[PDB]
């Protein structure tokens, strides 16, 4: 008997369970929200521990067929911590590698920004975000410069990709750190399951976005920000 | 406080 664990971020885990009613096995899979891309091959207890690039071709009576990918390219949990992003920093994730890309912002020196590849309709994860696990003690009580990619996860956790791994050259396994912020955004934070990085955040888009669109989202500093940020506040709420 |  074939099951579906479905998350509320759209992906899934789907395989047939051990004696022990558990996600145990060498033909088990991830699904991500496309419900077309997936990551096959060993897991323990829903962890991967070795997964796959496949692509879920058809499903019968709950039955997926799933075929690999040409590659040699395998992922597991690699869960971070505060010292340790990743496992492979230059890994990038294929689902996200398929839908977004970084290059010169539109907006006016805010540096890199992050680019949507195809068009999609509301309510699509195109990224996500990944990073070091810190507490806001330690977020808070630093300067406003070493939070330019600080992202809360809940009540405990708070998301940073640190220096240097805000470049892309030293780090790509996730991209949602690059996506600039807009009091007028295409996408807003979501929280998302990863099989490879565990509970993190996502960046989903609000409405339909174009190929080549920049992806933007609302930082919500409370209204405590940097400057560029106070400025076009000030600039937003005129004009 | 210092994170979005
Ligand atoms: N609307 C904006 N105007 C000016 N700078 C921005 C804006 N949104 C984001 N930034 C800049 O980008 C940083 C936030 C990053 N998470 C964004 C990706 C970044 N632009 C990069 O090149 O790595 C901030 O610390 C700012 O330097």
């Amino acid at each position: 008997g074939v099951c579906w664990i479905y998350y509320p971020d759209g992906g899934s885990l789907v395989g047939e369970v051990n004696e022990d009613g558990e996600m145990t096995g060498e033909k088990i899979a991830y699904v991500y929200p496309d419900e077309r891309t997936a990551l096959y091959g060993k897991f323990i207890d829903g962890e991967m521990i070795e997964g796959k690039l496949a692509t879920l071709m058809s499903t019968e009576e709950g039955r997926p067929h799933f075929e690999l990918m040409p590659g040699n390219s395998v992922y597991h949990f690699d869960k971070s911590t505060s010292s340790c992003i990743s496992t492979n920093a230059l890994l990038p994730d294929p689902y996200e590698s398929e839908r977004v890309y970084v290059a010169e912002s539109l907006i006016s020196s805010a540096g890199e920004g992050l680019f949507s590849k195809v068009a999609v309709g509301p309510n699509t994860v195109m990224s996500f975000y990944n990073g070091v696990r810190i507490t806001h003690q330690e977020v808070d009580s630093r300067d406003w410069a070493l939070n330019g990619n600080t992202l809360s996860l809940d009540e405990e956790t708070v998301i940073d990709v640190p220096e240097p791994y805000n470049h892309v050259s030293k780090y790509c396994a996730s991209l949602g750190h690059k996506a600039n912020h807009s009091f007028t955004p295409n996408c807003i934070y979501d929280m998302f399951v990863h099989p490879r990085f565990g509970p993190i955040k996502c960046i989903r888009t609000l409405r339909a976005v174009e190929a080549d669109e920049e992806l933007t989202v609302a930082y919500g500093y409370d209204h405590e920000a940097p400057e560029w940020y106070q400025v076009e506040l000030k600039a937003f709420q005129a004009t | 406080k210092r994170s979005k």
